[PDB]
């Protein structure tokens, strides 16, 4: 029984299920879990909103194409419209959650290819005009994946995403001592992370900080023949676990 | 079990809702293949992180008993008050559950079936327009009498055939409750067919289907009085209940119209009703 | 008084009911029993007794006639020959239909159980013969050659002192039981008779002789569905 | 000779009650409906099968 | 060791070989056996011919089609024909026995398509012309397959053989309920159903009775593309189980 | 407590008279704040010296049980002896508390009711004016068929819904006892709702009210009997008793008359009646 | 399987009668109504309180 290449995920009203898995990255090793009594500092009492917070929501999907340089999301942020969470998120000055990272891409044993699949934490970004500074905008489209560019130049306040340099000025092939997956079409139809908390702080505001990044770069580039099926797609679906919050207030932006 | 110990039961409940946590494994309950011919047995806790709840539910108005014990029509047939020369004098019926089409569905859910029955009639009168309908006439009696396949037919109203030296009979006068009789498992076979894709002779010939099998005797109706001078016509209600019943090899339930008591034929009709889009509200 | 209520069936007569009734005559002195022989306590008693068939059938002349009952054999015989045939409806056909078997059958739908044909051989003791009784299951149709009889269920008579032969036909059917009327669902195959070699006798001996044939029921025959018979009627009651 | 049985009553919040029973007739036939037996096997139907198809495992390997 | 997708069927001087089985569906729970001296009525002593009748007997394969509808065929009297059991079958007013069925289809991951296969007791089939009555050689091509139709109409005396309603009224969809399996060529190439003696009464007539209909019917119709292999046949391959017969005389049918 | 064990009670008598002698303390029994939302538990002997009085009075009547356990009517419904022609052969009733005044004033004094009921159901008959009047009219039998929610509604009074071959049916001749039923609470929810400050519809529309929950489904009459040359006229009065009853949240009993069937409405009414003036004797 | 319980009589001048009950139906629907159960409790409705309220004690204090 048992092949180690299917996987069966379920949180809260929630089941993914692969059939070409390649195991499942926990985060430095370290499942997530809540809060403890010892570490903790803000005093009231956190909302734990369990199955109604901790599910899969599916982000939009983007398209791999044979020259696509690569994609990236910021956490939590791009959860900030994402059912439940969101609102908590938005009513809360403090939210802390680690999250179940399963990335989606099938194609078939006559195409080729092969994605990095990796969640940086503080994955501080580098504004393209040196002499200037960055800004949100650039930085992150909520749900929607904010491109790398093969080109190395932006509109003003861009970051500088040409992707040999992951955005923020290093390079690209050592991207792996982060907590990662790759997705090679020969091997794999699906990558999972499941990373934990990593903050220097124990909990956080949700939209001020972007915890990590999730980056998808293509590092052998998507290849097929003669009339085999253009469109192929890479979904990201993510769902947080262990999500608690503190302080609460009136629904929260400025 | 024994069905016709009806005072001896057994309860049986419905299954209770498991409490499910999160999983991240390589067991899948949900992915299986159909082609085996098998029923994915899952419950919602194989999917989602279900409650504990306790199910107190039965199954018991579906019990096959429960589903056709409830007594049904299956036929009515007519007849006046009168005379040796008049053939509508008296009147008979060829016992078939296929003559009428909503208990016909429910026994045809299952291919063979094993029961008793109990056989309630609904014998109703009413005056035909006469010069005379003034008349006193007096208080109705009727019989029914079965005669089991190879006894005499009565030809007349009023012949030796209404004796009932060995027949089954009941006499029943108007105003009283309904006639009721039980029936033990009548067959030659070891239970009921309500199918039979064969044939009537060993040459592959004469009679196809089920009729070949289920000759069950018939009914004779005709009222005991002598006529008033105007006439009055009665029409008499044969009403089944399949009691003790034990059922065998379900089938799809008939979704073309029936068409003759006598043979399985149907027109075809569409698998369902259709619908404005394949994406519906 | 105590709270009662009526259900359906409440009032009719069913001929077959089985209630208490008040005596019309209370505390009778009823003549005393006394042992008479020959008591019958159930109808197959009856059905398990020997009658002789009707078998020479041909025509109302011999059937209203002691001809019926023999059938006619003859010495110098051909080998093959088939004596009769008949498919088995006891209680339908001609042949056994109106027997002491037969007449207990019509009051009755369905019967079941084994049945034994004696043969009986009625010619000169000084003459000698070998018959084949066969019995053939249905599906097939009636034997038409003595080869055909052969492959079913069959007994090879040959006469000498003990006078009868008997030839015990086997209930072998699909269902547990048969109807006593025709049916072409129920049928239970044919019984014929041939000559296996042929009756042969002395000089002066007569060359035709005759068997007859005896018919009852085997212990594990039995009826069911009782029902009138079609056997006996009239038009007006009799004076 | 009377039977003494069971009720259907209902599930009641956080019971048994009887009904007598006599037979009056010498016919099984005449008895009352057997309707007080839940008893259910969807097995099969449900999963007719050789091999015993565990839930938990791929139906195919 | 063991793929539960291999099997390896063998009775009397008979194996059958598969490599991409999907277990197999032994009819309502109940593996064949011989008739009890309780259930018995037939008096006299059944032949019981064994390894002679209880083999395997390949009946006339069917070609699979794009648009073919689907076929039948009829128990016993498929196999009045197959040697001894035929045989044995024309001696005998009585005959009982179970069947082991093995259908056959084999394609490529390239073709594309999905059969129902069936085992229904008492297949009773309305006639075409509902105003008068069907006939045997509309009913059964012995061991040729009769074709079920697309077209609402045929021949006189023929049966109403329109896909959708099974040749007897009912949703087809629901057919599922008898003992049936699939072969869909993604997932398999054979089908295998062990059918008990599902009858009435103890034993029977082995031609008036045609105890059982073999319904293959294709759910997804048969297809594959460009220039890659159009003939792609359905085999048959049955086995009687259990065989044992009463009542002998001579040849017959009348 | 079982409430469907009718036979299992419990006798609880009224409060006794406790003797009091005079007082002069700290202690008010009868100084207390209505604000609180508690009603004075007093009894006479804090206010008074009582003697010492032995109450074996129970509150026996005012029961739950005993207050609507008494067979009321809920409707009455009428049908003509006719042909398939004819409309008014046959006849059907929507199964409603509130068609009513009285029995409905008794149940809406609780919130929410769970009960089992017995069904009485008199159907009386008379002879409709005509030439034919004089006929000799036989013993008339009556169908009654609960059709569930979802199953055929007779269009005529000849079609094939009145076979009832799953439907409960009750077939009764004239001049008997009138017929009667035990129901069970047939329900989806815990407990039947005499009331419903909710919608039909998510978005806060569709029906407003009670009407919403209680989806009873009907009852349809006819005659069996054919037509007798003068036409019969029949009206059945269907009876309604709560039985096995239990009983949540008690209401203020209804001051404003009814006025529709379907919904809550009224139009304002006065508090009480008028006196002439505040000291009256 | 019979049930015998109490008649409602009456407090007798300074008694228990008897009454028999056999159910005949399958159903406890069809059972006769509970007509003997006294039982009751106005505190709900009559006391609703969180903090109990002693009758010889001040209300507000
Ligand atoms: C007055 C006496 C009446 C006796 C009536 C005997 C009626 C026999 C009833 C046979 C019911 C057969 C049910 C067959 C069911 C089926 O296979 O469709
Ligand atoms: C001939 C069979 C008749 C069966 C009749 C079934 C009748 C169902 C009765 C439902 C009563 C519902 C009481 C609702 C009370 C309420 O909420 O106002
Ligand atoms: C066992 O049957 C004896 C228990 C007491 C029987 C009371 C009988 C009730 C009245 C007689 C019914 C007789 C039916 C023929
Ligand atoms: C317990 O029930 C046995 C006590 C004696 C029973 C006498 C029964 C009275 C007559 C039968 C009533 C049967 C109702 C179906």
């Amino acid at each position: 029984g048992y092949s180690d290449r299917v996987r069966s995920i379920t949180l809260g009203n929630s089941t993914i299920t692969t059939q070409e898995c390649a195991n499942v990255v926990v985060g430095y090793g370290e499942w997530p879990e809540y809060l403890s009594d010892n570490e903790a500092t803000a005093e009231d009492q956190p909302t734990q909103p369990d199955v109604a917070t901790c599910r899969f929501y599916t982000l939009d999907s983007v398209q791999w194409e044979n020259g696509s340089p690569g994609w990236w999301w910021k956490f939590p942020d791009a959860l900030r419209d994402m059912g439940l969470f969101g609102q908590n998120m938005y009513y809360h000055y403090l939210g802390r959650a680690g999250y179940t990272i399963h990335v989606q891409c099938n194609a078939s044993k006559f195409h080729q290819g092969c994605i990095l699949v990796v969640c940086v934490p503080e994955a501080e970004m580098g504004s393209a005009q040196t002499s200037g500074v960055v800004n949100y905008e650039h930085i992150s489209k909520g749900e929607i994946a904010s491109r790398f560019t093969t080109t190395t130049t932006a509109e003003d306040h861009g970051v500088q995403a040409a992707v040999w340099n992951a955005g923020m000025g290093v390079g690209v092939g050592n991207l792996t001592i982060f907590p990662h997956q790759w997705i090679n079409l020969r091997t794999n139809n699906s990558a999972t992370i499941v990373m934990p908390y990593v903050n220097s702080v124990p909990m956080d505001n949700m939209y001020r900080h972007h915890n990590f990044t999730l980056m998808i770069i293509p590092f052998v580039p998507l290849d097929f023949s003669a009339g085999a099926s253009t469109y192929v797609p890479i979904t990201v679906t993510v769902a947080p676990m262990c999500a608690e919050y503190n302080g609460l207030r009136l629904a929260g932006h400025q | 079990g024994d069905v016709q110990n009806a005072v001896e039961g057994a309860m049986v409940r419905v299954a209770d809702t498991v409490q499910t946590s999160a999983t991240n494994s390589e067991r899948v309950p949900n992915l299986t293949a159909v082609e085996t011919g098998h029923t994915s047995q899952a419950v919602p806790g194989d999917t989602m992180q279900t409650r504990h709840v306790i199910n107190n539910h039965v199954r018991s108005e579906s019990t096959i008993e429960n589903f056709l014990a409830r007594s049904a029509c299956v036929f009515y047939l007519e007849y006046k008050t009168g005379t040796k020369e008049d053939s509508n004098s008296f009147n008979n019926w060829v016992i078939t559950t296929r003559r009428v089409a909503q208990l016909r569905r429910k026994l045809e859910m299952f291919t063979y079936l094993r029961f008793d029955m109990e056989i309630t009639v609904v014998i109703t009168s009413s005056q035909d327009q006469s010069t005379s309908q003034n008349q006193n006439a007096p208080v109705l009696t009727h019989q029914i009498m079965y005669v089991p396949p190879g006894g005499p037919i009565p030809v007349s109203v009023d012949d030796y055939s209404w004796q009932t030296s060995t027949n089954p009979s009941i006499f029943w006068t108007e105003g009283n409750a309904p006639a009721r009789m039980s029936i033990p498992f009548i067959s030659i076979g070891n239970a009921y067919s309500n199918f039979y894709d064969g044939w009537s002779h060993f040459s592959q010939a004469g009679v196809y289907g089920f009729t070949t099998l289920n000759n069950m005797g018939q009914l004779f109706f005709r009222h005991v009085n002598k006529p008033n001078p105007a006439a009055i016509t009665s029409v008499a209600r044969i009403y089944f209940k399949p009691k003790h019943v034990r059922a065998w090899v379900p089938r799809p339930p008939r979704l073309c119209p029936y068409i003759n008591s006598t043979n399985v034929n149907f027109e075809p009709k569409p698998v369902t009703e259709v619908r404005t889009n394949i994406i519906t509200t | 008084g105590l709270p009662t209520m009526n259900t359906p069936g409440s009032n009719q007569f069913l001929t077959s009911d089985d209630f208490q009734s008040p005596s019309a005559m209370p505390q009778f002195d009823v003549t005393p029993e006394m042992h008479i022989p020959g008591e019958v306590r159930n109808l197959m008693e009856i059905a398990e007794v020997d009658s002789v068939m009707p078998i020479n059938n041909d025509s109302a002349a011999k059937v209203s006639s002691m001809e019926a009952y023999r059938v006619e054999l003859s010495t110098n015989t051909n080998a093959g020959t088939q004596v009769f045939g008949f498919q088995l409806n006891p209680g339908a056909e001609s042949v056994m239909n109106r027997t002491l078997m037969g007449e207990i059958l019509n009051y009755y739908a369905h019967w079941s159980g084994s049945i034994k044909i004696t043969f009986v051989f009625c010619g000169s003791a000084m003459t000698t013969g070998k018959f084949l009784l066969s019995y053939a299951p249905p599906g097939a149709g009636a034997p038409k050659t003595r080869k055909d009889a052969m492959l079913g269920t069959h007994v090879v008579w040959d006469v000498g002192l003990q006078s009868s032969c008997v030839l015990c036909i086997p209930w072998i059917s699909q269902t547990h039981y048969r109807f006593v009327e025709k049916d072409p669902y129920t049928n239970a195959g044919f019984v014929t008779c041939w000559y296996q070699t042929s009756v042969v006798s002395p000089a002066s001996n007569q060359p035709k002789c005759y068997m007859m044939c005896m018919v009852s029921a085997c212990n594990d025959f039995s009826v069911r569905m009782l029902r009138d018979t079609k056997f006996i009627e009239q038009t007006s009651f009799y004076q | 000779g009377a039977q003494v049985s069971t009720q259907k009553t209902g599930a009641h919040e956080t019971s048994i009650i009887h009904y007598t029973n006599i037979n009056y007739y010498k016919d099984a036939a005449s008895n009352s409906a057997n309707r007080q037996d839940f008893t259910q096997d969807p097995g099969k139907f449900t999963e007719p099968m050789k091999d015993v198809m565990i839930k938990t495992l791929p139906a195919l390997n």
